[PDB]
RNA sequence: CCUGCGGCGUGCACGUCCCAACUGGGACGUGCACCGGCCGCAGGAACAGCAACGGAGCGAGUUGCACGUCCCAACUGGGACGUGCACACUCGCUCACACAU
């Protein structure tokens, strides 16, 4: 089965910061733990883009394997402008499994809620420490 | 209705509900052009003409109670001589 | 490689900008002419004249039409006119040459350019081996009968070459690269390849990989690049991105045979005068009567497209006459001064 | 969509329907990103492209 | 700095002067080769837009004014080959210069409907054959055969094979191979037109003292055309015609058929103005007032080719003026027509409008 | 038949009766294939030759 | 050897049998010779049988020159859906056909005696 | 009637008795040959060699044998069955 | 006077039958090629002209896409409500009428 050190090699050159393996487990758990509340986690390029435009705070998780990059290369900069932390994930299919829809989504917007306050805070802190190139 | 008929060509193969006929006469048939048998029996209309400019084929849409499995190898087909053009017309 | 101030002659003649390339390989009729301070080199024009005399090699998106991708560029660049030299279907991507303003004069000349597509074909039924599809593509070659997809004037168009790039048996979906003449309908070609193979088939995806001498490796830029270049120009006054995106129109005439004219003959040609032998500084081997040529200034600009009325040997063996008649003037009038009527006689 | 590709040593497009190229690396999709004229993300795309060195200007110039 | 940057920032303009304008015409096709080296009588005339370059003619005119170097198949006769080409190309006329016996392969120049006027001029062309012979009884050693061949190098005596004894020359000869066990040898012979190499083989046998005969023959060169000079097979002609009649492709037919001017590249050239082409076609002698260029070395009663400035062979003529006289004269007939090759009315009638004529 | 040949470096024909050239390769027969005017295999002959880069149009010059 | 012989063959000698497939082909030709009308040998007979419509397998010899004597028959076989494959030499074909004289090409029909081997060779060729 | 010296015996190619020629006249085809005593030994069969220094091979009857003549044996030929050399010269 | 044109039973290939190589043998039918001088027809009687009065540039005639807002069940396909965007000749105007030192 595909590893985590080769799957990362398969991503594009703009997938930075890229969550390490441990942080990757954390984000998948956060997405699964947050899929619960339907309206507190957005899915889709158009939806995430719209919510970012109107300014919904949270965390933005990208997919490392995207091509052509011109479909989402503008979102990292918008997140930087609006002070919305973000990171990339090694593969999109992993995210799709994280939501249990079998159709990997390029990006996910994870907001804050009481039920997963601790996991959300830990992931956000880890992401902030990772830094932006 | 067909005052006269000339042999358009011989039989080719079958592609679903169509019968490709290899055309021997140089003249290029018309589209939606009736293809008759020897006894002036309309079987279908031309749908697509493909191939080179001197060795080409024509697909016919058998319509009024006719089948592709009806015809068989080496069978010949007729066409109205007035429903043709010269090869030169189409060519440069 | 080369220091910024090295003399132009220190670089071999085979590395000059786009219409001066291999100028020493041309037949020299005379070297003596009085250079004028007017005109600009094709690649050193100001930004205001680069856009007007430029073309873009756009990678057309999937959904929009070709007339909508050309209107978009006109709106983005705020240019007065913009055209293209071959229509790509609304659902078909690939190369699209978009001429900007003064370059649109070449659109007609680019209509007959040979095209190269990469098509995806789905077969309704299955074949026994890929060799069947390869042979079917082999017999769908040369001049072929084609009907425009849903006028209806059966036309004859040539497939010069083709090559089945890939085939998936489980999906019964294949990819084939086709070299064809301008006007060829690859949708009809896929239908005919289906009919020939006895199973049927249709085209489910297309992508033009070359339009004439321009391809995907030759400076192809997405529409995002055009949009980004304009924003950089307006909000940053940087012409690096805009010059990368837009290329001079001389890049569309590099394959044309050349006849260099003196600076005293440029304006006369721009006013409708025929190219005359006394004004030819250099001419190229292989010029035949009724052949489309490009008149080029001494700086590399394209004065006009002309039809040759004298072969290379005839130019080499005559002292005067009409070397070529005009077909389409590209250069604007009054770019060079009026200097006709002051020749050796002037009588 | 169906048409993907990889590159050889000469940087030429080899067209395939396969998601993995002969060398194991993923195949890049052959179609450009969808364009909308009312796109106000020119500055953001330039920032990111520049940060990762994917801009047209940053590449080596052609030899026309 | 990268070469692209230097191109975008450099001047790169043609220099105002170099002081020399030498032409390099050594690579120009057919009768335009070394066109600059020809003595230039005048540069003043008005070219006409009629006509094409020999290699850039339309297909109809290209075929009508062409020739084929055909590898003759072993079994048929030369006239069968000529007739077969006629039927394949659907041409009114076809001919050939040298006749190869039914069993002899090799070079065979076939003219097509206007090069047939050059068949007579090709009859005297030299011929190189490669012939296989068998000796009735064994010889002492190979040096004997080499000496025997070295004795048949001259204006030899040859009577046609199965009777007016003639004299025909054998310029060179070489024993390429000799298998002693079977007593079968292969020798290459350069010879004059009309020579019957079967007679040579029987004579070589007589010379060796044992006798001999010819088993095979293969013409390896007819004039300036040989095996490497674009020789094509009969299958090539048929395939080229089919590609042109089915796929409407001309490249194959253009590789097969060659311009008739390829047969006249060994002739000295006199280039004439486009106003004198039609006069020459109608029979007018090539007059000095219409000569642009000429090739040095022209002697009296010498075969030359009258050519247009486009490279088209208007005619074959016989000179009545030397190169020195043609440089030092202003009037007088430069050449006398021998065979008009160009079709009439290809160029307009422009004789009679000059100053002296009126 | 009797005549055969092999090509030297320069490209000239070297004629011989031997089956094997000095370089170990076979010697090509000197004589062309027999010709039938009623040959209906022109298409089949251009396909195979083109496939293998032997057609005249595919050679240089 | 075998690699050398394939080296000497002409460029149109494709698809080519390897050593093992070549032994199978020679065994097939040797077995088919026992039946007079079920093996066709020579250029004219094979060409005529293909024209009429006879079926089976066509085996070529790649060491022939000039190639214009047989260059078309591979395409004829493709048109009629007749499997074919080249072999290194004609002498091997001749030696397998009980004739020291070489055979340029041969065509094998189907007989119940050698159905298994003919079907093994057909499958092996079709997978090339 | 009379005879003139044709040449000497040079070799023998089967029946053919090859006589080298020293004269500048070339005889006819099947032209009869005769010895010193005007005895016919055959008729001309073939005429080969260089234009000037050439040879003639003659076919003899059944009453004569090629080996019957020794080296140097001289032959006579008819002076009325010869052509001028200037005719065959170019 | 000059030129162009015309006249003054062997083999070959294919198809079909017998026998004993990229073959030679036989037979039957198809087609294909062969075993310098004079005359007739037709074209012209040729000293090879022409360093600008026809060219160019404009204008007219001969449903999908993108965005936003909602419903629903990937770089998505669906609906609705509005926004913007695309779907060779002649006839007129202007410029010169240019052999480029």
């Amino acid at each position: 089965p595909q590893s985590y050190d080769e799957k990362v090699d398969h991503c594009s050159v703009i997938a930075k910061p890229m969550a390490p393996k441990k942080l990757s487990k954390k984000i998948y758990k956060l997405i699964k733990k947050s899929t619960s509340h339907k309206n507190y986690i957005r899915n889709g390029l158009k939806i995430v883009q719209k919510q970012l435009r109107l300014g919904e705070k949270g965390i933005v998780f990208f997919a490392g394997d995207i091509s052509p990059i011109e479909i989402m290369c503008h979102l990292p900069a918008v997140c930087e402008e609006k002070d919305i932390p973000y990171c990339y994930t090694p593969s999109r299919k992993d995210i799709g499994a994280a939501m249990g829809t079998m159709r990997g989504c390029v990006m996910v917007l994870v907001k804050e809620h009481d039920d997963y306050k601790d996991l959300f805070d830990e992931v956000r802190g880890e992401i902030k420490l990772l830094g932006h190139p | 209705p067909p005052e006269s008929v000339i042999p358009l060509g011989h039989y080719g193969w079958t592609v679903q509900d169509d019968l490709i006929c290899k055309v021997d006469i140089e003249d290029v048939p018309y589209f939606n052009a009736p293809i008759f048998l020897e006894n002036k029996e309309q079987i279908g209309k031309i749908d697509e003409i493909f191939g080179n400019l001197r060795d080409y084929f024509v697909s016919v849409k058998m319509g009024d109670n006719f089948k592709a499995n009806s015809f068989k190898d080496g069978q010949q087909f007729y066409i109205d001589p007035a429903k043709l053009l010269p090869l030169k017309r189409f060519l440069p | 490689k080369i220091e910024p101030t090295e003399s132009v002659t220190k670089l071999d003649t085979a590395y000059w900008p786009l219409l001066l390339k291999n100028f020493d390989r041309l037949n020299v009729r005379t070297n003596h002419y009085t250079p004028l301070p007017f005109g600009h080199s094709p690649l050193k024009r100001p930004i205001a004249e680069y856009v007007k005399a430029g073309f873009i090699n756009v990678d057309k998106p999937s959904n929009p039409s070709s007339h909508e991708v050309v209107s978009w560029i006109k709106r983005i660049l705020k240019v007065e006119k913009t055209g293209h030299s071959g229509t790509l279907d609304p659902k078909v991507t690939g190369c699209l040459i978009v001429c900007i303003d003064r370059a649109t004069r070449l659109v007609k000349s680019q209509q007959n350019a040979g095209k190269e597509y990469v098509a995806v074909f789905s077969l309704h039924s299955a074949v026994e081996n890929v060799k069947k599809v390869t042979q079917g593509l082999e017999k769908l070659r040369g001049a072929l009968f084609q009907r425009p997809p849903l006028k209806r004037q059966l036309r004859v168009r040539s497939v010069y070459d083709s090559k089945l790039l890939d085939f998936d048996k489980d999906r019964n979906i294949g990819v084939f690269w086709v070299s064809c003449e301008a006007g060829s309908y690859i949708r009809t070609m896929c239908v005919h390849l289906g009919l020939m193979l006895g199973v049927g088939g249709q085209m489910i995806e297309l992508r033009r990989v070359r339009s004439g001498i321009q391809g995907e490796k030759e400076g192809m830029v997405t529409m995002h690049d055009i949009l980004d270049a304009q924003w950089a120009y307006e909000n940053h006054k940087d012409e690096s991105y805009l010059r990368r995106v837009i290329k001079p129109l001389e890049g569309l005439l590099v394959a044309h045979k050349r006849i260099f004219i003196k600076d005293s003959a440029v304006n006369a040609v721009c006013y409708g005068a025929k190219v005359l032998l006394p004004g030819i500084l250099r001419y190229e081997d292989g010029i035949e009567i009724d052949q489309e040529i490009v008149i080029v200034t001494t700086k590399g600009e394209a004065v006009a497209l002309a039809i040759a009325l004298m072969t290379t040997s005839t130019m080499a063996s005559c002292d005067h006459g009409v070397a070529a008649k005009l077909k389409r003037v590209i250069m604007e009038r009054d770019t060079y001064p009026r200097k006709w009527g002051l020749g050796p006689k002037a009588s | 969509m169906y048409l993907r590709y990889y590159l050889n040593e000469n940087g030429d497009r080899q067209y395939t329907l396969a998601t993995i190229d002969p060398y194991g690396k993923p195949t890049i999709s052959a179609h450009p990103a969808r364009f909308s004229p009312e796109d106000k993300y020119s500055r953001h795309r330039i920032i990111i492209k520049k940060r990762f060195g994917l801009l047209l200007t940053q590449q080596p110039e052609p030899i026309l």
